[PDB]
RNA sequence: GGUUUGGCACCUCGAUGUCGGCUCAUCGCAUCCUGGGGCUGUAGUCGGUCCCAAGGGUUGGGCUGUUCGCCCAUUAAAGCGGUACGCGAGCUGGGUUCAGAACGUCGUGAGACGUUCGGUCCCUAUCCGUCGUGGGCGUAGGAAAUUUGAGAGGAGCUGUCCUUAGUACGAGAGGACCGGGAUGGACAUACCUCUGGUGUACCAGUUGUCGUGCCAACGGCAUAGCUGGGUAGCUAUGUGUGGACGGGAUAAGUGCUGAAAGCAUCUAAGCAUGAAGCCCCCCUCAAGAUGAGAUUUCCCAACUUCGGUUAUAAGAUCCCUCAAAGAUGAUGAGGUUAAUAGGUUCGAGGUGGAAGCAUGGUGACAUGUGGAGCUGACGAAUACUAAUCGAUCGAAGACUUAAU
């Protein structure tokens, strides 16, 4: 990028992540603080969006709930993801799967590979 | 974004079904709200066998949202339906059970008993 | 108490320490000198007055603005510096300058979360009654009043404009500044100060960093 | 809108103080010894002198 | 978007590949100012394609260029695909960029634009 | 008082052409809210009246052409009036007041006064006014920068919750003042890292039909042919910031000492205190402020009797390569002592597996060579191309009086 802003962020910079394209069911565990202990939430769901642009950015992984769908965003750089781990890996000829948020529930399958 | 007449479903088994909007409380000349905040809704449809009959003006919360909320670490959430709940006079629902994931958000002290009722929050 | 130049880079994000997310300007602030005092013993008020950015030194066929001439030579020879391009002036400091040119460091500004940048504007040159002043424009299907500002004025007992009405003109290049923002992170090695929020201006603008007053 | 009067030759004659064309910036075309609109090749026989054109 | 011509976005594209394909065989053309800062940043990207020799390119050099015919290589025909990868860009294999000039001739009569010669270096 | 309905017929019938709401204002105090007091039939919360006070604020809809109005949900509050019942060379034409038609009614008759359906809204801004932005000359020599601020603009609003305290005051119910903190509403300004919008010389899929002689690969045309994403830029619904706390003089009022008037008395002589208001504080423009300021720095001779010149110096500019600037001129980054554009080789971002061949299959198509290839605006690198040769303007420092 400029070479000033890029030596400024390396330390902001955390790499121990696995590598992933979109397409593919990760399984998120976040940190919280709701509650007596501060304890780590799972988040299970497929991934849509990018993970580039820099030291800011960021990906996005929806699921189907109970009936109504959801989505986080979640900078990938974060203290409050704990790690990430993949379940399946997909073939979606996409980069963007903005498809998958009006298809129902036998029509937003993704085979495997 | 809520705004001054849109229609919500209603989340719980209150006796009601589509409710509108009148006016969004809080300051003056507002004109929208999010996660947390009381309306004035109005019941437009209702289940047959409920305790709140059609065209009756009752309160809610926005429980969910198509807009979401930003939180402290940068996250976000999008749910896709809107949703509320009638609450009565105080703070309280004025059902029994919630059908569906409330947002994390919901709870400051203040709506202890909407997030002590939902399936997942 | 006193401040420094900078000249804008760019905008990312870094955390903090806490879960936060702060959104951070990148401001990079080299080789400043301290030129003169101007004090009260000579005629005026009290102040001292940095440079920035060095240029070099004088050309005989000295064809533009790289070079530096003869007036603006001798002035940054009694101080011996080499002559600089931006060249400001800080009233509200101590004397703890020197007048001959001392460097000023970025490492004063490590915790003072006190900070007005003062920036030019962006300029943005397109011009109209709403963009410019933020106005309401009229029904674009029944009626026809699309894009326009209205009355000018009220009527013939007046037959005048009033002195300040709002009309089309070139918008932008305004200084202004933005008042208590704070810092998150100095450097060395790479002289670059990291204020928290949006600076007034374009990139490889201008900013001058000084300690609020409120 | 029509005019309300008739603009007089006072306020004629000073409208058109800005209304004029500029000298053309010309040079000496040192090879052959002519005239030449600068930065341009000459339309007589004539190099470019940087560029010998 | 590298500059517009006055040309509708449509015109453009077809005029520039009136130019570029007129200037590899002509080795010079006369013509307006803007018409020729902006053809020197076209026929620079084809001769790139002409010091590579592939056939990938040299299939993606012809979606540029047009397919006229050159009689005179003492009766042999010439298309002006083959008349690069040939005498043009062989003539430029050591010369790293900038392949073109632009030298100012004088304002033309009757329409006051500021013509230029573009030709080959 | 001069807003209503009127009275008079003075100005305009060779045109002063009429209601309400949009757009944008601006002023008055007879104040709806907030600020400071005085009585109270004021216990406390709420109130009622009256005096000082114009600094900001003053909602979103249903029904009516509506003026009034009535109702619904809020809110600190939903103030009353003037400006040709503000504003139609800014917009609306629903209305009132044109030709057609129908009812009720009056008329023997042509037709008429309460409702009804339809019914052309013209103009290229000369001068004053306003909003921007450049030339000329002036500030006693000519130039490059940095600034004092005479004056004048901008901003000014306020909810709720916890704590002092379930204390003070109260038969209970109910429940504070002055303080001290956190967090939102509307409004103003700045910016693109974040979620999103546009992105018409970018990347990919696909229908029709002509062309490149044909299969394969690709170009034209159909809104950009349509559909899915999309870098820079430009933006808001996005992200940061703001109205802070002071100081001096006062209004209504509360005062202390004190006589006229042995007492009393806020006053006539002398003194304190007192508001969101007034003058500063904070942000911006500003020496054409002809009262034309100030501080540092640069250039300083050869002439002639022409009493004053002609040129150069320091310095800017025409001209060309451009943007961080832009209607044009201006401002700013550059001109061979050169990285200002174009190309080029490297990347970051964007798309999501190029062609050719090799393998699988009856064919559609699938896998592998390969996170491949193509890539407009953002970051670096190197003089290969164009910024050539040159030209025009620009000082010699007047006089009088007290100081040296």
């Amino acid at each position: 990028n400029h070479k000033l802003i890029e030596a400024v962020t390396k330390s902001q910079l955390r790499t121990d992540l696995p590598s992933f394209r979109p397409g593919d069911t990760l399984r998120v565990h976040v940190r919280i603080i709701e509650g007596t202990r501060e304890r780590i939430q799972v988040f299970e769901g497929v991934v849509i969006k990018r993970r580039g642009g820099g030291v800011s950015e960021t990906f996005t992984v929806r699921k189907i709930s109970s009936g109504v769908g959801v989505e986080r965003t979640f900078p990938l750089h974060t203290p409050k993801i704990e790690k990430i781990e993949v379940k399946r890996r997909g073939k979606v000829r996409r980069a963007k799967l903005y498809y998958l948020r009006s298809l129902r529930g036998k029509a937003a399958r993704i085979q495997e590979i | 974004m809520i705004q001054q007449e849109t229609r919500l479903k209603v989340a719980d088994n209150s006796g009601a079904r589509e409710v509108l909007t009148i006016k969004v409380l809080g300051g003056s000349g507002r004109k929208t709200a999010n996660i947390g905040d009381v309306i004035v809704c109005t019941v437009k449809n209702a289940t047959p066998g409920g305790v709140v009959k059609k065209g009756d003006v009752v309160k809610a919360v926005i429980v969910r949202t198509k807009s979401g909320v930003r939180r402290n670490d940068g996250s976000y959430i999008k749910f896709d339906e809107n949703a509320c709940v009638i609450i009565r006079d105080d703070k309280g629902p004025r059902g029994t059970r919630i059908f569906g994931p409330v947002a994390r958000e919901l709870r400051e002290g203040n709506f202890m008993k909407i997030v002590s009722l939902a399936p997942e929050v | 108490t006193k401040g420094i130049l900078g000249r804008k880079i760019g905008m990312t994000q870094v955390f903090g320490e806490n879960g936060e997310l702060i959104p951070v300007t990148v401001v990079e602030a080299k080789e400043n000198v301290v030129l003169q005092k101007k004090t009260v013993e000579v005629d005026g008020y009290n102040a001292i007055q940095v440079g920035f950015e060095d240029k070099k030194a004088y050309k005989k066929d000295a064809k533009s603005n790289k070079y530096a001439n003869k007036p603006a030579e001798g002035h940054a020879k009694k101080a011996d510096a080499a002559p600089k391009r931006f060249i400001r002036e800080f009233r509200n400091v101590d004397v703890d300058a020197y007048e001959v040119g001392q460097e000023v460091s970025v490492d004063t500004f490590v915790a003072g979360d006190v900070i007005d940048v003062t920036g030019v504007s962006k300029g943005k040159g397109f011009q109209g009654a709403i963009k410019r002043h933020g106005q309401s424009r009229g029904p674009m299907s029944h009626g026809h009043f699309h894009r326009a500002p209205g009355s000018v004025g009220m009527a013939s007992d007046a037959s005048r404009v009033f002195k300040g009405q709002k009309m089309p003109g070139r918008m932008g290049g305004n200084t202004v500044t933005v008042q208590n923002l704070e810092v998150v992170q100095v450097d060395t090695e790479n002289k670059v100060i990291l204020v928290k929020g949006n600076v007034p201006g374009p990139k490889k603008g201008l900013v001058e960093i000084r300690t609020s007053i409120k | 809108a029509v005019p309300k009067r008739r603009t007089s030759k006072t306020r004629k004659n000073k409208r058109r103080t800005h209304f004029k064309i500029s000298v053309p910036g010309m040079t000496e075309c040192p090879n052959c010894g002519e005239y030449k609109l600068s930065h341009r090749v000459c339309k007589n026989c004539g190099s470019y002198n940087g560029e010998e054109v | 978007g590298y500059r517009k011509l006055g040309r509708t976005s449509d015109q453009r594209k077809a005029m520039l590949r009136d130019l570029a394909t007129s200037l590899i065989i002509s080795e010079r053309i006369e013509t307006t100012e803007a018409r020729a800062k902006e053809v020197r940043s076209v026929v620079e990207k084809l001769i790139t394609l002409g010091k590579k020799g592939d056939l990938a390119s040299r299939r993606n050099a012809a979606k540029t260029l047009r397919n006229v015919e050159i009689l005179n290589e003492d009766e042999t025909t010439q298309t002006a695909l083959q008349k690069l990868f040939g005498e043009i860009a062989e003539r430029y294999t050591e010369r790293q960029g900038g392949y073109t000039r632009i030298l100012k001739q004088g304002p033309r009569r009757g329409d006051g634009a500021e013509s230029v010669i573009i030709e080959l270096v």
